[PDB]
């Protein structure tokens, strides 16, 4: 839940 | 024609010697213990080590001729005695006619001042030897060294805006990363203080463990720097002042109750993580991606800060957040007293 599922760039 | 920085430097040192002035000598001699010989020895030691590194090639830094080293050195020595005289004259103990022996016998001050003078000269010439080259060469701890910069800026008004900017930049570099390296004297100071990290409220308002004063000043500078950066971020991300105070509270928590997270890392990495996890839990949420595009427009921000981060091995900021930061701070976060914002 508090984890970030975004990636980059 | 000289560049503006070198001509300015030339103006500052005009008519002066790489030896103490008569005025300074008199101050030296009014001391129970006259520092003049030990000061000379420090400059001699620093000068030799500087020349040895300057003239030798490390594979990252082609070596350079000794005649330029000596000219750099000479100029820095002239600056040293000038600034030292200014500092000693304006000193409180001097004005009250009190013996300055203990003041003048602290080696770290003189070494730091001479290094800062060398850094001024190197910068003025656009030297390839980039900070922290000079303090690694001279074995000066970042945690101790940075304190002299504000003294230099105060004591020499002939420094240009660009010179002062540079000095403020390398102070910021120390505050944000360098003083946090695993071998930094910071950890020693925290250690004799029982690893008690001063809270922002404690240091932003006016038989102790030694380095108590050093701890207080360093963290005051750290809290001050981080607040300026957080204020800018909140502005560009247009965040409420209430989440700002919450983000600040989380950041302070990581400095105070998880200080090991800073070891060998960057101050902004903890600040950006504080931003997201707090924006998250309060449902004001902003993506790390937009957090970082807003971050990158800040002067200190370089790609490696959120792209290359120490894990245990390096990864981007997001991987750091997930595998490290969350586990440590989630208890404190999921809990959303708030800290004062400078």
């Amino acid at each position: 839940d508090l984890y970030c599922y975004e990636q980059l760039n | 024609e000289f560049t503006q920085s070198v001509s300015r430097l030339q103006s500052i040192v005009a008519g002066l010697k790489n030896a103490p002035s008569d005025q300074l000598i008199n101050i030296f001699e009014s001391c129970v213990r006259n520092p003049v010989e030990n000061i000379m020895k420090i400059l001699k030691g620093i000068g030799e080590t500087f020349c040895q590194h300057y003239t030798q090639s490390t594979d990252e830094q082609p070596g350079s001729h000794i005649d330029f080293a000596v000219n750099r050195l000479k100029l820095a020595e002239i600056l040293y005695y000038k600034i030292l005289e200014t500092v000693m004259v304006q000193e409180t103990r001097r004005l009250h006619g009190m013996d300055m022996s203990v003041l003048l016998e602290q080696d770290i001050f003189h070494r730091s001042l001479m290094a800062c003078c060398l850094e001024i000269v190197l910068f003025a010439y656009s030297s390839p030897r980039t900070f922290p080259w000079i303090i690694e060469v001279l074995n000066l701890q970042p945690f101790y060294f940075y304190k002299v910069i504000e003294v230099v800026i105060r004591s020499e008004e002939g420094l240009s805006r660009d010179m002062v900017k540079h000095l403020n930049s390398i102070e910021e570099q120390i505050l944000e990363s360098l003083a946090w390296s695993h071998d930094s004297a910071l950890w020693e100071a925290l250690q004799v203080s029982a690893n008690k990290v001063p809270t922002c409220e404690e240091v932003i308002f006016p038989n102790r463990p030694k380095r108590t004063g050093s701890l207080a000043l360093f963290y005051r500078k750290v809290y001050h720097l981080a607040s300026v950066r957080l204020r800018d971020l909140c502005l560009k991300l247009d965040v409420s002042n209430e989440l700002r105070r919450k983000i600040w509270t989380c950041f302070e928590f990581t400095l105070v109750h998880c200080p090991d997270l800073m070891k060998d890392r960057h101050l902004d990495q903890l600040l950006l993580c504080a931003f997201y996890i707090m924006a998250k839990v309060t449902k004001e949420e902003r993506t790390f991606q937009e957090i970082m595009k807003s971050y990158r427009n800040q002067p200190q921000a370089n790609s490696h800060v959120y792209r290359s981060v120490l894990l245990k091995e390096r990864g981007d900021l997001i991987k750091f957040y997930n595998t490290i930061y969350v586990g440590r701070v989630k208890s404190f976060a999921l809990k959303y007293p708030l800290s004062p914002f400078p």
